[PDB]
RNA sequence: CCUCCGAACGGUAAGA
RNA sequence: ACUCUGGUUUCUCUUCAGAUCGCAUAAAUCUUUCGCCUUUUACUAAAGAUUUCCGUGGAGAGGAACAACUCUGAGUCUUAACCCAAUUUUUUGAGGCCUUGCUUUGGCAAGGCUA
């Protein structure tokens, strides 16, 4: 809308927003960013698809991260929790069998002692409670009351506040004999504020703000990685719905289980010199700086993978094997035993060929965006399908089988989406384009490959090219 | 709102009577212990207590059935009684008389509870050895089916 | 040391004169803003101690578990100097006490030492469950009380009420305050009112603390020629302010104006809170500028609350209202000393130190009363801490520590000890002084091991006429009962010793043995013991520990006149003690255990009070021996020995061990071994025989244990469990899942009204004990999270069914009917005490 | 309700 | 109401990195256990320790580029309309003398005269 969204409307779909003012970001570096409020309340007004209604912390009740790594510790699930494997091991759980101390015809059971309470206080109903984290125990209850109808005054009685009840004035002050000049206040003297009003129309805004899901609690900030916002981590951090299917449920569960893991396995960086690859990349006489179209260094990188896996296959004299353009190895011919085991490649080739295969799919979907066969939504759709069908349009878990572990991502996550698009009007069906989860899990994916796949196709070429890079008795 | 507090106050409404029954259920454990006392003539004769009045939101329906289950419960009770004592004397059998039972079970508090005179008894023995029997009738078809 | 304002040996010197310091306990419900109070408060005294941007600093918050819980669970002392609207330093003595209200006995703690209470209240919540038990309990220690209502913020920036409806909900909190008090108290001089300066309003978020008076004061710097005193006495009530005349009048001078507070105070801080959230980059600096507030260029990036938060700062200054407060409504030690030693003291203001101790003498007679126990870094030794209540403690002088026993008749109680180092705290660092004068608060090392939980420092050999201070008298009790055991049964000997640790930091934690040889620990609630059991685990004994699933402690009572004339012949055969047993009447329990009745009393008011209110025979009434099993005990031994049969010379020489046989014997319980409650014991036959040595203490005190029970066994005894009253507060869509909660669990809900000036409902019921636990999760689990419920032990309640009934089969695992309650109560009570299954008549 | 669908190698006749 | 001070962007390099480096999250190696198991990989999933990789902050240095110019800080941060003022400062009648006594004169103290 040019009226209501006149604040982000000039600049909201470009590609870099606002990297050219210096009113709002530091330069073309694009590293801070400082907006005004009624910026931030348009932008939180046109994300309030993809956040929480939400204003306390108290709806995560022994589901917060600490309830997690109690669980865990102590082998139990909650109910919708994640499920690990035990910490202590050795220490039999039904090993302590029935003494005088844990006598069942001496204790009184009324109400069954559910693992929720032993995740709760886990100090009185757990023994042996190692490792135990003691859960935020109580926010002061939130009672701020979100006003959708900006007509509103800012500060007015709403219906939902109830009522205050009748009067009682206990002021018993002497009563004066009434012969005297009474207290006045000097010539210029005011209240505070006379001249400013009570509340403009950005003062809403800005208290709806103050209670507002980060970053749009936020006035100024830092730039981060496009792949660096989950975008879906609130989804799944919440309780699963009512009606949803078992699958759905355990989606859910595992997403929420790795986020546990990623929260609990968490250590500090470590100090460590700046070393940049690209900026060493630079500094020769080999490499130059353009500016190019993705499509087109899509289309370039594409091809130069290809062209480099074919000279690794003709450099070993490989005629009857055939690379395709969608990174398929070939048999040309009926291959004899000899050529068969002379054509057994390592994992090192089979996992890069794979990953160009996943490239090549990509580009390739943009490419046809590109060319006018295939539109915007379609382009989403299928982008959206890539990510999430790994495990059928490539083949790398084959050659790195911990790569299993991203591919039921993909489609826990593909879960979590679809039955939060699904629903109402939108059925079943091709459709969904949020692709942003799954592209976020493959790029982690390639950001722990990369130094493993380098290491492995440096020996591959080094051996190329002659190259390398009962005990005591 | 008006939602609201129409869901609040049937619920409301639901607590409070069915703490009310709660607390006439315990007023008929704590008082009556006998199940030969009539239900109409206890509650004649016991709203002369304190906690009497906790049925007000109960009418005579409601009271003259909970009596009745109370009372039913109590003859339950005293025939479950009856029946424990039937089964230590080594007498008692598939084919034992009642005129006999009348000396086997003569001081017997639990059958006197059962029944004050030999009829009612009687009849409570005899369907008790006719269901033992039954119970033979089964073991020996279980016995001769393999 | 941290950098302060002040000079340390400034404060030093600020310790000498009495009337210079306050003794100021902060006090109020769960996460009502006392710390973050207390934080505001040091970051006005410590310039290098900033809250963080994002985080709340919580200063005096520095257990581990209270970090990470976020609730404070012990009470802390900072001891500061604060300037008043004058600028008049004050050292003030300040207690952190927790909010939640099974931690109520950790704030008795700092209420024994403190002569005023600041009691702090939510603005959006209003009066909750805890400030009317500390309202009732500061009353009732004689302390004077002010009332701070913290977090007016919620009341602008989230609730957004109108200014006017802001006020009222303000005049509701003070008069619902003022009517507690009134109901709880007899003066007239403990009404509460901001005109009077009772009343301070803050938001300790956004670092916002005034009085009517600093408020004025702020107007008066801003436009000079006015005095803020005599302004400030109308900026409160329906006074109203007419430009036309620039007076202030009672009446309405339009027909649509506003108080003289909206106008002046709420209006203004509105708007600068308006200003501040939502035009910071339209009409910021203009508001700014016109208020005298000038933010450099990095101040003004700052995010809308840390911005608030420093506006608020340069705006208001330093809590200088509070000061005020706290100086014009709390007496000083000097002042408030003569109630406290009327209340606390055993021997009066009427003894040789009832009034050396009153006048607060910094070079008397040495009488240190100390009442919390605070450990060290490692957990090993403990740091006593107290009020110095008369002389001056030293470094290195050896003292005479009382405990709760020593008395004067019997002095096995006491210890010599040697004072070590000592400190002022101020809650993170220990400022280490040579010494300490009376009026004061003191850390001290060395005494804590002759203590147990509350000790009597005083001189050695210097007064023998010196007593104790009357020991720590609870809110609640403690109920909730669990049993403790060392994994490795070797390891047993470490567990108490830890078992002592905790004994020392929980005032109210009751550990004991059983005859089984079971570790019990008692406490108030769920939260209590998982911080005691943490403490006992993790700081202190640092072994495994197997613990119990908690259970409650049972009482026994009567329902019935005892049906024979329970008698007891002594095994010399000679002396026949005749008894009945019947309950009291409805209440009277209640007035014994208050004391609203006393055994000091004379006969002449004992019997005028029961007679005129229980009807009974005024030679019965005169005849009442003993209140059983204590003092206060509530259970009464009515002598109804006939005038004409036994000779009251032939009885007044075994009345003394019949008094005290009955006293240990309802003590014991014969149903459980648990107390007896509730029951009058009519002493009808009172044989006994001429010779006084076939007479003797030891001839009738078990005897009186027999006939004690042989009386209360024929009396259809009946099992009575505790019951806590709970509130929840619950938004209004949550209150029938919170009426199914309480359903399952053989709870009733007494009332549920909404919340004046809040869209949330509170929901007050009942509820068993022993059904209470998980009560609360479940109730936070079932309502998403929102219904938030606190739990405190109320009463004592019949347990349903007959307790005897020896025809109630019970299988081991399954909840038991009502009627087989009481049946299944008793008899796994008696398992755990390690007593005999069924209860025999024939002992 | 149950939806986790893996892979390569260990499969070369040796000769003329 | 004024005088002296004086930037921003961007590239590269060298170092220090506690910090939610990172309001995100990968992989490998080793040591314990765990599930399979038929040989190596490829694996299953928990703990600990190491690395590697995608990133990040602080400081310093050297360049190119709106650099030529404010702003910030420090500094007392300059004056005549209408007030010559009747409790603690710089326009307030409070001003003096002698007697007496003390004191080595000097000097000190109480009293009187007061328009």
């Amino acid at each position: 809308d040019p009226e209501e969204d006149a604040p982000v409307l000039d600049w909201f779909y470009d590609h870099q927003p606002l990297r050219d003012s210096r009113k709002y970001v530091n330069g073309s570096t694009y590293q801070r960013w400082q907006f005004t409020l009624p910026m931030m309340s348009t932008l939180y007004r046109l994300a309030n698809q993809l956040l929480t209604d939400l204003v306390d912390d108290n709806y995560f009740y022994l589901f917060d991260l600490k309830a997690f790594f109690t669980s865990k510790a102590l082998n139990m699930a909650i109910p919708g929790g994640p499920k690990f494997e035990p910490l202590v091991r050795d220490i039999n759980l039904q090993d302590e069998d029935w003494n005088e101390f844990n006598d069942i015809n001496k204790i009184i059971i009324r109400q069954p002692i559910r693992t929720e309470y032993k995740i709760a206080f886990p100090y009185l109903y757990n023994n042996l409670p190692h490792h135990v984290h003691l859960t935020w125990y109580h926010t002061p209850n939130v009672v701020f009351i979100k006003t959708e109808d900006p007509d509103l005054p800012a500060f007015y009685f709403d219906p939902l506040i109830n009522p205050i009840s009748h009067r009682h004035s206990v002021k018993s002050q002497e009563p004066l004999p009434d012969d005297d000049e009474e207290f006045e206040l000097p010539e210029f003297v005011e209240p505070f504020l006379k001249d400013t009003p009570l509340y403009t129309d950005n003062t809403a805004n800005g208290i709806a703000l103050l209670w507002a899901p980060r970053p749009f609690n936020l006035r100024s900030g830092r730039t981060r990685r496009a792949l660096d916002i989950p975008l879906v981590k609130n989804w799944y951090r919440e309780h699963c719905p009512a009606g949803q299917p078992v699958k759905v449920r355990v989606s859910y569960q595992k997403l929420l289980k790795y986020y546990v893991l990623n929260a609990l396995k968490h250590r500090p960086p470590k100090a460590q010199k700046k070393r940049y690859l690209f900026r060493s990349f630079k500094a020769t006489k080999f490499f130059q700086s353009t500016k190019l179209d993705w499509v087109e260094v899509g289309l370039q990188v594409c091809r130069q993978g290809y062209n480099m896996l074919n000279l690794l296959i003709h450099r070993k004299n490989l005629n009857y094997l055939h690379l395709d353009y969608n990174f398929n190895l070939k048999p040309v011919k009926t291959l004899t035993t000899k050529e068969r085991k002379k054509s057994r490649f390592g994992n090192a080739f089979h996992l890069c060929r794979e990953v160009l295969r996943l490239t090549k799919l990509v580009v390739d979907s943009h490419v046809q965006y590109r060319l006018g066969n295939v539109d915007a939504f379609q382009l989403a759709d299928g982008l959206q399908y890539i990510f999430a069908h790994v495990g059928q349009l490539t083949g790398m878990y084959r050659y790195k089988y911990k790569l299993m572990r991203q591919i039921r991502m993909c489609k826990d996550l593909k879960h979590l989406i679809y039955y939060r698009f699904n629903t109402g009007p939108v059925g079943k069906g091709p459709g969904c384009g949020f692709w942003a989860a799954g592209w976020r899990v493959w790029l982690f994916f390639m950001r722990g490959i990369t130094p493993l796949l380098e290491r492995w196709l440096g020996n591959l070429l080094a051996r190329q090219f002659e190259g390398r890079h009962s005990h005591f008795d | 709102r008006s939602e609201q507090t129409k869901e609040i106050d049937r619920e409301r409404e639901q607590h409070k009577r069915e703490e009310a029954i709660q607390n006439f259920k315990a007023l008929l454990s704590d008082m009556v212990r006998s199940s030969d006392v009539s239900w109409s003539d206890t509650r004649r004769t016991l709203r002369k207590d304190h906690r009497w009045e906790s049925g007000s939101l109960l009418e005579r329906e409601e009271k003259e059935k909970l009596f009745n289950e109370h009372i039913e419960a109590l003859t339950k009770k005293k025939r479950e009684h009856f029946r424990q004592l039937l089964d230590e004397t080594s007498a008692i059998t598939l084919t034992s008389t009642w005129k006999e039972v009348k000396k086997i079970i003569k001081e017997d508090p639990r059958c006197i509870k059962f029944s004050s005179s030999d009829r009612k008894k009687q009849r409570e023995f005899e369907e008790y050895i006719r269901d033992k029997y039954i119970t033979a009738k089964a073991d020996f078809r279980t016995l001769l089916k393999e | 040391l941290p950098v302060t304002v002040y000079e340390m040996d400034f404060l030093a010197d600020l310790m000498d004169n009495s009337e210079l310091i306050r003794n100021v306990t902060l006090c109020g419900h769960l996460h009502h803003g006392k710390t973050c109070f207390v934080d505001c408060l040091i970051e006005q005294t410590h310039p290098e101690i900033r809250k963080r941007y994002d985080q709340d600093l919580c200063y005096t918050d520095i257990l581990f578990t209270e970090q990470e819980r976020g609730v404070g669970i012990k009470s802390t002392p900072v001891t500061v100097v604060l300037p008043d609207t004058k600028g008049k330093s004050y050292l003030f003595n300040i207690m952190d006490t927790p909010g939640h209200v099974n931690f109520s006995d950790e704030v008795t703690a700092g209420l024994r030492i403190s002569d005023g209470v600041v009691l702090f209240i939510d603005a959006a919540e209003g009066v909750m469950l805890n400030t009317e038990r500390l309202i009732k309990h500061a009353v009732q220690e004689r302390l004077a009380v002010t009332v701070c209502i913290n977090k007016i913020d919620r009341l602008i920036l989230e609730l957004k009420l109108p200014p006017t409806d802001a006020y009222y909900k303000l005049r509701h909190i003070v008069d619902e305050v003022n009517g507690l008090i009134s109901m709880y108290s007899t003066d007239e001089n403990l009404i509460l009112s901001p005109l009077l300066g009772n009343v301070c309003f803050s938001s300790s978020q956004y670092s916002i603390c005034f009085t009517l008076g600093s408020f004025a004061k702020i107007y008066a710097d801003t436009f000079g020629d006015i005095n803020y005193q005599e302004f400030a006495k109308r900026l409160w009530g329906d006074i109203y302010f007419n430009p036309k005349t620039r007076k202030f009048t009672k009446k309405a001078p339009t027909s649509s104006s506003q108080r003289s507070f909206v106008e002046f105070i709420l209006e203004p801080l509105y708007k600068i809170l308006a200003q501040v959230v939502g035009d910071v980059d339209t009409s910021l600096p203009r508001t700014l500028d016109e208020l005298g507030i000038h933010l450099t260029k990095e101040e003004l990036k700052l995010n809308i609350r840390p911005l608030l938060r420093l506006v608020c700062k340069k705006f208001f200054g330093e809590f200088t209202g509070f000061v005020d407060m706290c100086v014009q409504h709390i007496p000083s030690p000097k002042v408030g000393a003569k109630p406290k030693i009327e209340h606390t003291y055993t021997g009066g203001v009427d003894s040789d130190l009832g009034e050396a101790m009153s006048d607060c003498d910094p070079d008397g007679p040495l009488m240190c009363h100390t009442t919390k126990m605070y450990s060290t870094d490692d957990g090993v030794q403990f740091h006593a801490f107290g009020r110095v209540l008369s002389g001056t403690i030293h470094a290195g002088q050896p003292v005479k520590v009382l405990g709760e026993n020593y008395t004067l008749e019997d002095e096995e109680d006491s210890q010599i000890c040697t004072v070590g180092r000592l400190w002022i705290s101020v809650a993170r660092y220990h400022i280490e002084v040579n010494r300490v004068p009376a009026g004061n608060w003191v850390l001290i090392e060395g005494v804590d091991q002759p203590i147990v939980k509350t000790a009597t420092i005083t001189e050695p050999r210097g007064n023998e006429e010196a007593q104790i201070f009357r020991p720590l008298k609870f809110n609640t009790t403690s109920v909730i009962k669990i049993a403790v055991e060392p994994v490795n049964p070797s390891e047993l000997p470490k567990m108490l010793d830890g078992l002592r640790k905790v004994n020392k930091s929980y005032p109210s934690l009751t550990t004991k043995v059983e005859e089984s040889g079971e570790h019990v620990i008692l406490g108030t609630g769920e939260l209590y013991l998982d911080c005691v059991m943490h403490d006992l685990r993790k700081m202190y004994s640092e072994i495994d520990i197997k613990v119990a699933d908690p259970v409650v402690t049972f009482c026994e009572t009567v329902v019935e006149t005892s049906s024979l004339k329970c008698f007891a012949e002594t095994p010399n055969k000679k002396n026949k003690i005749t008894m009945i047993a019947e309950p009291l009447e409805k209440g009277l329990a209640e007035d014994i255990e208050n004391e609203v009745v006393q055994i000091t009393w004379n006969r002449k008011k004992l019997g005028e009070f029961f007679q005129t209110k229980y009807d009974w025979d005024l030679l019965a009434a005169r005849s009442i021996w003993a209140f059983g099993p204590d003092a206060t005990g509530p259970n009464i031994l009515v002598d109804d020995t006939l005038p004409s049969e036994v000779d009251k010379a032939l009885l007044g020489s075994v009345k003394d061990s019949i008094v005290q046989g009955f006293q240990w014997g309802t003590r014991e319980g014969p149903l459980c071994d648990e107390l007896i409650r509730n029951v009058k014991f009519k002493i009808l036959d009172a044989v006994v025989a001429q010779e006084p040595l076939h007479r003797g203490g030891g001839q009738i005190i078990p005897t009186a244990r027999r006939v004690v029970y042989s009386a209360f066994l024929m009396a259809t005894p009946r099992l009575m469990e505790p019951y806590y009253f709970v509130e929840v507060q619950a938004p209004a869509d949550c209150v029938s899942a919170v009426y199914t909660v309480l359903a399952r669990r053989r709870g009733h809900v007494t009332q549920d009204a909404p919340i004046p000036g809040s869209p949330l409902y509170t929901i007050k019921a009942f509820i068993p004990a022993i059904d209470s636990f998980g009560f609360e999760t479940d109730l936070r689990t079932h309502t998403q999270g929102q219904a938030f419920s606190l739990s405190v032990f109320h009463h004592w309640q019949i347990v349903p069914g007959d307790p005897l009934d020896k025809s109630i089969v019970i299988r081991p695992l399954e909840p038991q009917p009502a009627p087989h309650l009481a049946r299944e109560f008793m008899i796994k009570t008696r398992r755990r005490k390690g007593l005999s299954e069924d209860v025999s008549i024939s002992k």
